[PDB]
């Protein structure tokens, strides 16, 4: 029955570990994947990179095993590693949309002021994100009831840290996220909008292409963000709040947790084996 | 445009004018030089690495 | 390896790298448009209305290409006008792939007119041909094309007093100048194969200071935004 | 008028005059001969700092130093035995085609859609490059120039003339004429005296410096001719045009001797050059790669692949210990 498990959460890592590093190694050998863009995107995949193989390895063999064997202080330091990481994708998401929103909006400052000195300080701030998520239970906001049972490593409970891990990683990114992308999404439409009968109906099915196209990616990514994060702080921040009468099926809790996880998995096909410039470099190399 | 027929009729004529060699002698004069400098060239024979200056200083 | 030469040669490279990598980003800040036409096409005018109070942001005079570096809205422009190059196009047409956009000007009253190497050959229709030529290389099948109909008034008094039938024998309809103009915008427009990868953005030259200017601008910020939303997957 | 007719007849006679010395291709001579083998070529050096396409490069009489001319308004002087940037000149015009190098070293060439020779002179008191002189006075864009000495320079333009100027005095020294399209490539013999030009009407012209005048025209091309290159004897000279073709003429025979051309190449010829010892045809093709032929043999010898985009430039040192190919990608790569 573990086997089956095992393998399948083995499978998952592979694959994860394999799109973000073959999406680190296109941008890092190929000179023509070396915009502000596509660095943020090669960040995201680093640290999709970093959630592959050092938080989705353990957290197979805390899953396969069903009890955390190796030790209080591993625990700590694996926690706050999977909250840091995790934010960091979550941030990353943020800063391309972001990075999109101002290339969209902003054509002068896209021309003038862009520099991948932007992606430098995008990346860095998403990161001190991740550690200002991290740290805090290292430090404080933790309860005894985490130490109560030595045979488990769930993340801190407490009412305030659950508030502000749950709000600063995901939520907060998500409303920026949404908000963002619908500003991308009516300057998109306000582009797309903006025999002679023959020339009208070519320019009508164009446009309608384009907006299906914009609706579609649109789509693509906040529905991938949602699909995979939401349940899982939906969860997060229901359940430390609700100690008694809201039992939680292990099944599901695994099945939830698994679904954040894949976001590392989904985010290189997202944002890289989707684009025309990475399919390219990709079909350069191979 | 006659004026410039003269200069192409004169320029033709000078060109026919000229001393032409067999094709054969022209091949092998081009073999007696592509084989008396073989030896003297490295991409033709790839040089050892410890003389190459843009493998081995 | 250690040697004094080769550190100071090291260095050296060091400095012109850092130097080239400076020059490198200042001219990535520049929008470059390749500026085309005929002869008596209005390339002049344009050039003129753009450098009237923002110009340049013992030499020899060169008559190859003239550099023309504006600023607009904090954007800066470079155009390049290359109708004194009396040459083959296509040895040289290469060397703009990669600008954000071709400023294409044709003389609206040139219609009537005709090229002096022949009667028979409308001078409308060598800048049409040349605008079917420069929107379809394989050099610019992703580079919008900014079009300019300059002497409108001409164009308006022209029609007038002549028809535009000796240009188009096709064309049918009240000789005017909202609609002699638009079948000719609409004539360079049905021109470009490349509908989908590029757009023509057409405007009538007008006498007014900043116009112009201003639709170039808009049409290069338009080109730009539309680029990012291609990146992202939205266009 | 008339004269037209004599002067076909004069063409039909210089073709026969040709058929006449055509007893035997290069192909059947050299039947004989043990062929190259596959030839192995290995990117030594990887020359970066460009960030435009790379229109030209020239190599230096020292083997050593080079320079390489791109869009991005840059003239490199490359030490491709360290990679070093010897110098970094700013351009007055970002359109260049042409660069030369001095065979002294002291000046180096530029020159493009500007319809200007700008020298630059390397060596000075301050050790600072600065625009030696501007030569002026052709109509069309400059192709490419060739540094005849030290202060004569012959330079091939766009308006269908070439001309060799004096640099000191600067104005041209004399003018060839007599292409009826773009002059698109000059090469210049290993004496000095000569010097042949491909240009866009399919025909390639050997002129006499001196005299000023058309020696020879080979018109042996389909299509305009991009590349041209003496033989190292300087007897003979290679073509690489839009054809997909490279053709390798005889000065002493005034006619084709070999046509290197495979049905796998369909791209034209941006570049052409010999190995040291003229064995080794190296061409730069728009197919994003450079073909070694055997210039005996016109078989393919090897493949230089590793550019990113089309190979406009290719040049062997004056030793032959390596080829340097530059490309549209904004790299150059020393192969040896
Ligand atoms: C009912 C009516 C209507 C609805 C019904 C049907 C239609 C819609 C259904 C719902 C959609 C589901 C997903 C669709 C995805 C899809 O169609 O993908 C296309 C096909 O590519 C492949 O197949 C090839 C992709 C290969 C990916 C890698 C595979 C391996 C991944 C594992 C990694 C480890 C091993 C390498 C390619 O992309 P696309 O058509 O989706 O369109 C765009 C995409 O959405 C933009 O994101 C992208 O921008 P980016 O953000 O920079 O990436 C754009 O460039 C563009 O590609
Ligand atoms: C396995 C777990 C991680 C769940 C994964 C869910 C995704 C596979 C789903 C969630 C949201 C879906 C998207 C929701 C809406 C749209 C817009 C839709 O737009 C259209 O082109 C339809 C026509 C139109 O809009 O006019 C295309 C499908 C798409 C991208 C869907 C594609 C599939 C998505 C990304
Ligand atoms: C985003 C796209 C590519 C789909 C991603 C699929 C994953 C979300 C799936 C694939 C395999 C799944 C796993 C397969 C088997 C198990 C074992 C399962 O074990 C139990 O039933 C534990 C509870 C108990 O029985 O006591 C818990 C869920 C889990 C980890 C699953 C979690 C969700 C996973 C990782
Ligand atoms: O699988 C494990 C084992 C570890 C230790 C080794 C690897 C992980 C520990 C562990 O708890 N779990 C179960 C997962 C719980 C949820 N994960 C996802 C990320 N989370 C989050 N991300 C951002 C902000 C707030 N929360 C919290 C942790």
């Amino acid at each position: 029955y573990q086997v089956i498990t095992s393998l399948l959460l083995g499978t998952l890592i592979f694959c994860a570990v394999l799109g973000n590093a073959c999406v680190v190694a296109a941008i890092a050998l190929e000179r023509s994947l070396q915009n502000v863009a596509n660095y943020l995107i090669g960040s995201l995949a680093v640290t999709d990179l970093m959630v592959s193989v050092l938080v989705l390895p353990m957290a197979a063999l805390y899953q396969v095993l069903n009890k955390w064997t190796l030790g209080q202080v591993t625990c700590d330091l694996f926690i706050a590693l999977d909250v840091l990481c995790c934010t960091s994708s979550i941030w990353h998401l943020c800063a391309i949309a972001l990075d999109r929103y101002w290339a969209i909006t902003d054509p002068i400052d896209y021309v003038n002021k862009r520099t991948p000195r932007r992606a430098a300080a995008l990346i860095s701030l998403t990161w001190l994100i991740g550690f200002l998520i991290s740290i805090p239970p290292m430090l404080g906001w933790r309860t005894p009831e985490d130490r109560s049972d030595p045979d488990a490593c769930t993340i801190s409970k407490d009412h305030g840290y659950t508030i502000y891990s749950t709000f600063g990683a995901f939520y907060i990114p998500l409303l920026l996220m949404l908000v963002l992308y619908g500003r991308i999404f009516r300057a998109a439409r306000f582009r797309i909008r903006k025999k002679n009968e023959r020339n009208a109906e070519a320019k009508r099915k164009m446009a309608l292409a384009r907006e299906r196209k914009t609706v579609k990616t649109l789509g693509i990514i906040m529905g991938t963000f949602i699909l995979c994060w939401l349940p899982f702080f939906i969860v997060a921040l229901v359940l430390p709040f609700c100690e008694s009468s809201c039992h939680m099926p292990t099944l599901l809790g695994a099945i939830i947790n698994w679904l954040g996880y894949s976001n590392s998995l989904l985010n290189p096909v997202i944002y890289a084996y989707f684009n025309k410039d990475f399919q390219n470099a990709f079909k350069k190399i191979i | 445009s006659i004026a410039q027929a003269r200069k192409l009729v004169e320029q033709l004529k000078m060109e026919a004018n000229i001393d032409r060699i067999k094709v054969s002698k022209a091949a092998a004069d081009l073999m007696a030089y592509c084989e008396a400098h073989a030896k003297e060239d490295p991409l033709l024979t790839p040089v050892p690495a410890s003389e190459n200056p843009f493998r081995e200083k | 390896t250690l040697s004094a030469e080769d550190k100071a040669a090291v260095e050296r490279s060091k400095m012109i790298d850092r130097n080239l990598r400076e020059d490198g980003e200042k001219a990535a800040r520049e929008v470059k448009l390749l500026l085309l036409g005929a002869g008596e096409s209005g390339k002049n005018t344009i050039v003129k209305q753009m450098k009237i109070i923002h110009e340049a942001g013992t030499r020899v005079k060169t008559t190859g290409i003239v550099e023309t570096h504006f600023t607009f809205k904090d954007l800066h422009f470079k155009m390049f006008d290359v109708g004194a190059q009396r040459s083959e196009r296509k040895k040289w047409i290469h060397c703009f792939e990669g600008v954000t956009a071709i400023i294409f000007c044709v003389a609206l009253s040139d219609y009537d007119l005709v090229l002096a190497e022949d009667e028979e050959m409308n001078r409308m229709h060598a800048s049409m041909k040349l605008f079917d030529s420069i929107c379809n290389n394989k050099w610019f099948t992703d580079t919008s094309i900014i079009l300019f109909l300059n002497k409108k008034d001409l164009f308006e008094e022209k029609i007038k007093k002549s028809p535009l039938t000796i240009c188009y024998p096709e064309y049918a309809g009240s000789n005017t100048y909202e609609e002699a103009a638009a079948y000719i915008q609409c004539q360079f427009e049905d021109l470009n194969k490349r509908k989908d990868t590029k757009e023509i953005y057409t405007h009538f030259t007008c006498s007014t200071d900043t116009k112009n200017v201003q639709f170039v601008f808009d049409a290069v910020t338009d080109v730009i935004i539309k680029n990012n939303l291609k990146d992202c997957g939205l266009f | 008028d008339q004269l037209r007719q004599e002067a076909e007849q004069l063409k039909n006679q210089i073709r026969d005059a040709r058929k006449a010395c055509a007893d035997a291709t290069l192909s059947q001579i050299t039947n004989n001969i043990d062929p190259v083998g596959r030839i192995q070529m290995r990117t030594r050096r990887t020359l970066r700092g460009h960030l435009a396409k790379i229109y030209a490069m020239h190599w230096g009489t020292d083997s050593r130093l080079l320079v390489s001319a791109s869009q991005d308004g840059k003239l490199i002087i490359w030490d491709s035995y360290t990679t070093n940037k010897v110098h970094a000149i700013p351009l007055r015009s970002s359109w260049v085609m042409t660069c030369a190098y001095a065979p002294s070293g002291n000046y180096v060439a530029c020159g493009g859609l500007d319809n200007i020779c700008s020298i630059y002179n390397l060596k000075t008191r301050e050790g600072n490059v600065r625009v030696s002189r501007e030569l002026a006075g052709h109509t069309g864009y400059l192709s490419c120039c060739r540094f005849l000495d030290d202060n004569q320079i012959v330079t091939s333009s766009g308006d269908t003339t070439c001309a060799l100027w004096d640099i000191e005095t600067g104005q041209q020294t004399t003018t060839f004429t007599g292409h009826t399209g773009d002059v698109m490539s000059l090469s210049l013999a290993p004496d000095t005296r000569l010097f042949v030009s491909g240009a866009c009407d399919a025909s390639a012209k050997l002129w006499d410096v001196r005299e000023g005048m058309c020696r020879q025209t080979f018109t042996g091309h389909e299509s305009d001719i991009n590349a041209i290159c003496f033989f190292p004897n300087g007897n003979a000279f290679a073509t690489g045009s839009d054809d997909a073709t490279c053709r390798l003429f005889d000065l002493r025979a005034d006619q084709e001797l070999m046509t290197y051309s495979h049905d796998n190449i369909i791209c034209g010829i941006t570049s052409v050059s010999f190995s040291k010892s003229g064995r080794l045809l190296l061409a730069g093709y728009d197919d994003f790669n450079c073909n070694v032929w055997d210039a005996l043999k016109a078989d393919r010898a090897g493949v230089l692949a590793g550019h990113d985009n089309r190979v406009s430039c290719l040049g062997v040192t004056d030793d032959g210990m390596a080829v340097a190919t530059g490309s549209w990608d904004s790299f150059l790569k020393i192969w040896n």
